[PDB]
């Protein structure tokens, strides 16, 4: 382990013609990737360099807000004849894989650990009926609870689970700016685990899926209009952004080639045609002496 | 290091794509495989580690690597040639023009695999992963592989031997302009459902 | 980091660390390889 | 230091002549858990000879169109010897694994084998949206054959499968490989009958092959896994 | 290279009658400005100039804010029988060549090194169409983000290139601040280049287009509105305005005479008459020996 | 010091008599480039005598009408002798240009030409958005003849011309002109083919003339460039 | 220059320098003229 | 030490694998010409990488009954590259080379090429008092063939050809020769398009053999020659 500010140099070199060195050759099927250096492979000259590297750091590459969830609800009179129920929430169940760019990149690693930024956009709509006149939007406020694994879940806008004695809860307008706050480092383990070979329940039932990580049981995320029903019905779309902080990362992965298919595990369908496809990654050329992109003169 | 699609055409299913034909020649000079250097647009070069981690990036820098290992049989023996040319005209076809570039003669033996490096020739600082592979700004080169005397095998080994080709960058690479890659994509909220 | 919070975590972006050791992925051999001589 | 090699373990010893050279795992020797990384707080029972040895594995055989094979650790020694007794008499364990892949071809024969330990590797099926049975994943020692090895059986590149620990059994120069891998969980210890930490895949990278005399030449493939440093805690009855 | 705080001080002079000293005279033929000063050139006094010339720096000159973009687009529902695509954003296609007051100023240089500041200022009105009523405009949430060069273009309102997950965002309401930000020195050369003469690619065709850089690929800027359509249509204005920092020039052109007719390069047609014609910068005055501004008295 | 001069590089030695001075363009000498600023790891090669040496253009007739010429660096020199063929045979490059301009006439005769070294000149042409073909731009030794030199063929004047590098060769007390100009890129090296650092324009700001005897005399202009400190990077055939 | 973030380039206005060389624009010829003197 | 060897020159890198050793003509290394030998007064150019690299051949196939081939140098580069150029654009020259042969055949094979690097050879026809034509003497780089490899074409002996600098490729053992040659003149430097220094001469001593299933086997046998502290003087015109 060195300390890397900028990437290595280059150094001027001569002929070489000495019996014994082959720095060219390699044995790659020790495992070892290819040692040979630029400056005793080609004739090289005196370079020095003075790119840095900081924004290749996995503290820059994951460290970037990212969006994770999307939840679009209806805000309206949800009562009937017998309802008794506003339903003017959502739950999320929490996890990190419904947003495909934010889930390959938690997959570039099988073990990442990490604080993390929430961030809270709300947006409103009024839904086009039949007579709707629009001159203006509410400045509604908006509680988001976290409810952990075991603890209640609200069912309803006038519930009583909404109290948060102990529950995280913060409340936000539409007008200010978007809710902010940090969740720690909340895994049983030391790091969380993108990958899970194994079954979450020790039993040998087809109700346990394959895949389920016992330590993913991240709970719930509640959110709520806490103002009462309008006489005019709206929609509120919640964007909620996740930025890893305080990042270490071990054993990188492949990276995905598939499109995802659903959240609970890896599945893949694969594309109908190149690339990306069941038996095609990348795209078909010509031949393996054609060159697809020929400059002609 | 990470293999690299050489076989990329549309009659290759799988791991055949992976992996190159290597033969014996009735003739000589031939060229044997090209590759290009366009890590942004569909090539080999993108379904690599290399590729994948630096499509995040949108500007690169430094030379890269590439290591071909030979999957033929003991008795099998050879020699190639591997020239990389540096952009400007059309990719080299004959040998007469491929040799005046950079090049190194891999001949087979104990060590089974060879290195060539692609330097880092450019007159700006990076490059960019632009669309326009044929851009000065994007284009990095080409490489290209001829049989330099010919492959021999005996009668009892296998006549038709293959290479396997990696590519790798060396402790002078930079990235810079991290950006949302077009590797994969999303067209609804994934369900937890098919 | 400035941390104007109680807890640690609720800092910001740790501080930059640029150690690199990329042997442990490119070299991850017992015997180390010696550059410019046969490997085997 | 050579191509030669042995690894003595216990009673057991394997010598090896046409090798390359030892992949220690992200350049790490599987150690004994410390004291402040324990979680447990009784003492785990720590067999020597009796759990660290070789075991080996029963063979495949190498065809023109073989796909490749995989193995999932610990469930392929999850039955075997006092490794086995000790992990189903007890909750937690914890050991590495040396892995030796032996694959023996005359001179004239043409192949090259990708053995790689993908860590907490899940697979994923194609064409489905329903997660893998538990009789698909959990095969002991019998092994698991790969449906597409061109994707690893997980959505990824078996291109960029070389981020994990890997050895080449190229046939010119190579008949046996050897990988050696630590402790590979997020947790200190695990439950062996439900997670696997390790998966060693052998996948053919160019088919075995020979010219006008060697065709269709049987040649096997053998698997010997060796834990390591292995511990156990939690005793009670056998599950 | 010397210091300058204040302008050059003036000091007083006698009669100077002297053989072999000819301050006036100048030799203009070697390339070299006239060197002549005031003080041996007439009979002068002593002065002393405590006048600053901070703003007469480049730092001043160019490190001032100014409008760069100025896109307008329908934030409605443009949904039909079968579209799909609500089109509610718009693409800039990053340049500096648009507005002709800083592309003057940019060009009075051949190469710039800055970082720049970037303001973003949205402004709503509302369609006037055959039965509208106004009484408020509606507090948006807008989303601009930058697109490198080479990454996905989002084709429409809800499109999931709008993660961000690597593209770098800013989120602002229409109540809130403008929005502002900070570009570093992006240029893949040493400095950004005003002029290039030259073509950008290897090619010989006539698809290549002279004067186009292969180093202003500066990506693009997709803006949209966060909200989903409203019942009626509004019309939103969003203006970019563009302020150097850290400049330095090099090179300095001959200024731009003659009005602009695109970006893509430095065409010119010439207004019809005088001044600024293709035969006639300067408009006419009647003979040489006139004065158009003359003190009659 | 005096008005007489002597340029000598490599075999070539040009004198001049009724010179006035030497114009370094910035007040700069072309340099080899320097390690902290080389970007290429390759060695460049460095040939002086056979590239850094004076290269006689063709020349023009001074008319009594006429607008102007312009040359584009390297371009000129791109297809003659040791500088084109390395040119030719690689991709990058990096050279300063030495222009001495050439221009005979008695001393009954009246007439000023100013010869400006315009970097990075971005060619624009007039009463169309059609941008300037390759044919047109690109045109060798042969050069170029000034639509507009009032307007410098960019939109902007000839009066403000004068930022620029620049000589003035006025029949009364001159005949040549000579100016230097180092490198002038964004980057250390560049494409020939594809990009001109500068453009030498021989622009007669008062036309040629004589009195009752020396009219329609024909007077030529000369150019003769000199790369200095040419290096050269990216081997490979020619294109 | 107050520069609250970590990156530098998000500073204000560089601090002021008012080194002048007008003679590289203005005198840049390889011999000196000398002032007062004929520079012919 | 060992039969490996990387021959690393400019833009080029050979490696072999089954070598020899490293043949050095009389026991000297090519160098740059001195100051106290210097005949010259002008500075030659002296283009390392451009020119001191690797020029690879036109291949020929070893028959059963080939004679065997022969080029002249600097005749078989003259033509080629950056050599071929400065070759062109100036009269004088000096040059050392660097050859290395190849021929890869199968360990069932057997043959014995002799590289024979013969210095100043005037080819001798035979049963004719006229001299060898233009034509047949300067071939360039597309070679020449011996008519009695027996007598060297000069009615000498072959028997007697190890006084010059010579490699043997045996089968058995090698598939690769080197050989270094540095200046051979009674002068400093010469003229290219009308003398050659050196020969380098393939002459298979033993025919290419296999049994029963190695016969006709289409092996080729490539030169590769790279030119060594090259200067040349007299820069002109091409001819
Ligand atoms: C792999 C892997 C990685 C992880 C980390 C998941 C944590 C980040 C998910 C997004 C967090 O969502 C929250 C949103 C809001 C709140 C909040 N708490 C108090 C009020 O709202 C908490 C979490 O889990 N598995
Ligand atoms: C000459 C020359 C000079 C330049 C500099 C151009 C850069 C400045 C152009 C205006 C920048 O526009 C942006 C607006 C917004 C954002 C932003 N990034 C994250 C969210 O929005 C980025 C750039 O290019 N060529």
């Amino acid at each position: 382990g060195e300390i890397v500010k900028t990437v290595a140099n280059t150094v001027e070199s001569e002929i070489k013609a000495e019996l014994g060195v082959i720095p060219s050759l390699n044995a790659v099927e020790t495992g070892a990737t290819s040692n040979t250096e630029p400056e005793e492979a080609i004739q090289t000259r005196t370079v020095i360099n003075m790119h840095g590297t900081a924004e290749c750091l996995v503290e820059n590459f994951l460290g970037r807000s990212a969006l994770v969830c999307m939840r679009s609800f209806e805000y309206k009179n949800h009562s009937t004849s017998t309802s008794s129920i506003q339903k003017n929430f959502f739950i999320w169940t929490l996890n990190t894989r419904e947003l495909v760019q934010i889930r390959r990149k938690m997959e570039l690693f099988t073990y990442l650990r990490f604080d993390t930024e929430i961030t809270i956009v709300p947006t409103l709509r009024l839904f086009s009926s039949s007579n709707v006149s629009f001159s203006g939007l509410p400045n509604l406020t908006l509680q988001a609870m976290y409810v952990p694994t075991g603890a209640r879940k609200p069912s309803s806008q006038d519930s009583f689970e909404w109290q948060s004695a102990c529950n995280p809860s913060v409340f936000f307008k539409i007008n200010d700016p978007p809710a902010r706050l940090t969740i720690p480092f909340m895994s049983i383990n030391s790091a969380y685990a993108n990958f899970y070979d194994g079954f979450a329940g020790f039993e040998k039932k087809a109700t346990v899926l394959y895949g389920i990580n016992p330590a993913n049981t991240m709970g719930n995320l509640c959110l709520r209009v806490v103002n009462s029903y309008q006489p005019v019905q709206y929609t509120l779309t919640v964007r909620v952004y996740m930025k890893p902080k305080h990042i270490k990362a071990w054993a990188p992965r492949a990276p995905r080639t598939m499109p995802y298919t659903n959240i609970l595990n890896n599945n893949y369908a694969g594309r109908s045609a190149a690339p990306n496809a069941p038996t095609a990654i990348v795209s078909h050329r010509s031949t393996i002496k054609t060159m697809p992109n020929d400059i002609n003169l | 290091e990470s293999m690299m699609e050489i076989n990329n055409v549309n009659d290759a299913s799988g791991v055949e794509r992976l992996r190159v034909q290597i033969s014996a020649q009735s003739d000589m000079d031939q060229l044997l495989f090209n590759i290009p250097l366009d890590i942004q647009l569909e090539g080999p070069l993108r379904n690599t580690l290399l590729g994948n981690i630096s499509r995040y990036y949108t500007h690169w820098s430094g030379s890269l690597e590439m290591t071909f290992m030979f999957c033929g049989s003991f008795m099998t023996t050879g020699k190639l040639i591997i020239c990389y040319t540096p952009p400007g005209g059309s990719s080299p076809t004959d040998r007469m023009q491929a040799m005046l570039a950079t090049h190194v003669v891999w001949d087979f033996g104990l060590q089974s695999s060879i290195t060539i490096i692609i330097p880092w020739i450019s007159g700006s600082h990076y490059r960019m992963f632009n669309t326009d592979a044929k851009a000065i700004n994007a284009n990095v080169g080409y490489v290209t592989c001829f049989m330099q005397t010919n492959l021999v095998a005996p009668v009892g080994a296998a006549d038709q031997c293959y290479i396997v080709g990696m590519v790798a960058a060396k402790k002078d690479f930079n990235l810079r302009l991290m950006r949302d890659s077009p590797d994969i994509g999303q067209s609804a909220i994934l369900p937890e459902q098919a | 980091q400035i941390n104007f919070y109680k807890d640690s975590y609720a800092a910001s972006a740790s501080k930059q660390d640029f150690s690199q050791d990329p042997s442990k992925f490119t070299e991850p051999v017992a015997e180390a390889l010696k550059a410019g001589a046969p490997v085997l | 230091s050579d191509r030669v090699l042995q690894l003595k373990l216990g009673n057991s010893s394997i010598v090896t002549q046409e090798a390359a050279n030892i992949c220690c795992a992200y350049g790490e020797w599987p150690t004994y858990l410390p004291d402040n990384e324990a979680v447990a707080i009784d003492k785990p029972t720590q067999p020597e000879t009796s759990t660290d040895r070789f075991y080996t594995l029963k063979s495949k055989k190498w065809e023109s169109n073989s796909t490749g094979w995989w193995w999932k650790l610990p469930d392929a020694l999850n039955q075997i010897g006092m490794f086995g007794q000790n992990v189903q008499y007890h909750y937690l364990y914890r050991s590495g694994f040396l892995c030796h892949v032996q694959c023996n071809a005359t001179k004239f024969h043409q192949g090259t084998l990708l053995i790689v330990a993908i860590p907490e590797h899940q697979i994923g099926k194609k064409g489905t949206g329903t997660s893998a049975s538990f009789a698909e994943v959990m095969k002991g020692a019998e092994g698991g054959v790969f449906e597409q090895p061109y994707l690893l059986d997980d959505g990824t590149s078996l291109a960029c499968a070389l981020v994990y620990p890997h050895q080449w059994i190229n046939l010119r120069t190579n008949n046996s490989a050897t990988i050696v891998l630590p402790w590979m969980n997020s947790a200190p210890m695990d439950f062996a009958l439900r997670h696997n930490n390790w998966t060693l895949a052998v996948i053919p990278v160019c088919p075995l092959a020979g010219g006008t005399g060697n065709t269709n030449t049987y040649v096997p493939i053998t698997i010997s896994i060796a834990p390591m440093c292995a511990e156990y805690n939690g005793l009670r009855n056998a599950i």
